């Protein structure tokens, strides 16, 4: 099995770093960024991490709000060539990571789960459909285990929350296909609930 | 000048569909989209294929459904939008 | 990453061998036995095996089928005490397993996931709800890697059928909470499809 | 007999311990009405009692708080 430790949500204190805006205006113009950057230099490949704190003895996932209906994990885009748990980190460091100059390390070890992108479109699937040669974007899920204790700097325009589990499952709706299926995936390991 | 390619078994690749045409002498394919559920990624057997030259969709509607891929003849089926 | 090798459809041959009944006859009487079974020793531990192959270089589930809706995964209950891992490979053996009597091997190095039910009725969940201390079943999922070729032989009851990955996906109405999300589950592993050589 | 204002975090267990910390050691069946999508306890209870029992829990349960709540006990 595969044992992780989970803290309570209280024992992490959230602080607050400038505003950090999507590289594009519109979803139209996200596609036409991605039909461009394709073409020159292939598939994109984003990365992204899952943070697990509990409350109550039940896990809950760190998410990132914008608005009221927006929802995202941590993560972003590799640079080519760049190996794929070392841009994590980074991409980790950029948007939760203190400012206050502590040292912060991200432990990231497995591999949660794989969704890749058809076509220059919205949906994405955990698998590459059998007509499908060239996916336009491959993202790649990491369980992020937490320290006991931890400061996450988040950016103004962002707003970290806790899910619980239940919150989360069965609702696409809600999150969509990638993290609402997070229970599932997260259901494999095995949880220490400690208590602060 | 696109052109609707059907008939497709749901594993025929658009290196699948490349390939036939290029062995038809066409090499002025400008796009392949497939048509797929939303839900499920599945390819509904058929694809949009826009290409470059008249010439090259008058080789398409004539030649591919003469060639089998995976078993089974495209359908032609010009665009008229 | 995790490597699995996948084969085609066609390297397994499916044989057919006498019918394997449930233990209960109606829904009423199964949850019944759990029930009952529950205060002698405990929960009930159910295990399953993800038995995964390809067609196409996309990665098909091997499932049984009851009739014309009904779909579930290899396995069942272990005995109390029994191991977790030893008791799938015997409860594999008693489903698929071939006749001829050949020693069958199996292969179980993966987990896929958890599902817990908390009262007596069908809802599972993939977490224990905060409210709950002792769910009276726990369902495990493993990972079953398949050699390159293989003889099975499925009971006369059932039919054997290979479920591409898109057919479960976002289909809980058709294969329920379990087996659809099993695209998901699966999508960690690195798979290898080995295509005919012949 | 309803239990109502209960976290989602109250067990059978919990229930358990606070109604017999009363003196009510006659508990018929109890139920926890959830969320059928997700499982989740709705935050109220329905238990099985004595009115020699159910006196004491309509007026003594609300005063000691579960997990920082004061359950709100209604008529069955």
């Amino acid at each position: 099995e595969r044992t992780i430790n989970l803290y309570p949500l209280t024992n992490y204190t959230f602080g607050t770093k400038e505003p950090l805006y999507e590289k594009d205006s519109s979803v139209a113009a996200r596609f036409q960024r991605m039909r461009e950057e394709f073409d020159k230099i292939g598939m994109r490949r984003t990365v992204e991490g899952v943070l697990i704190v509990h409350e109550h003895r039940l896990p809950h996932v760190l998410l990132l709000q914008l608005g009221t209906t927006f929802f995202k994990l941590p993560g972003g885009e590799l640079n080519p060539g760049e190996d794929e748990v070392e841009g994590l980190k980074r991409l980790m460091t950029e948007i939760l990571g203190r400012q206050d100059g502590v040292l912060q390390d991200w432990v990231i070890d497995d591999c949660i789960g794989n969704w890749w992108r058809p076509n220059f479109e919205p949906p994405q699937y955990p698998y590459i459909p059998a007509h499908i040669t060239k996916p336009k974007e491959h993202k790649k899920l990491f369980l992020v285990q937490l320290q006991e204790k931890a400061l996450f700097a988040v950016p103004k325009n962002y707003k970290l929350v806790a899910a619980p589990l239940f919150e989360l499952y069965d609702n696409a709706p809600g999150y969509g296909p990638i993290i609402s299926s997070l229970p599932q995936l997260l259901s494999r390991f095995n949880f220490i609930y400690n208590l602060e | 000048i696109a052109l609707y390619i059907g008939n497709l078994t749901w594993w025929t690749t658009d290196e699948d569909l490349t390939e036939a045409v290029h062995s038809l002498g066409v090499n002025d394919i400008l796009e392949i989209k497939f048509f797929e559920n939303r839900a499920n990624g599945q390819s509904k057997g058929f694809a949009l294929v826009g290409v470059g030259s008249e010439a090259s969709s008058k080789k398409l509607m004539d030649l591919l459904p003469k060639r089998e891929l995976h078993g089974q003849n495209p359908v032609v089926t010009p665009s008229n939008k």
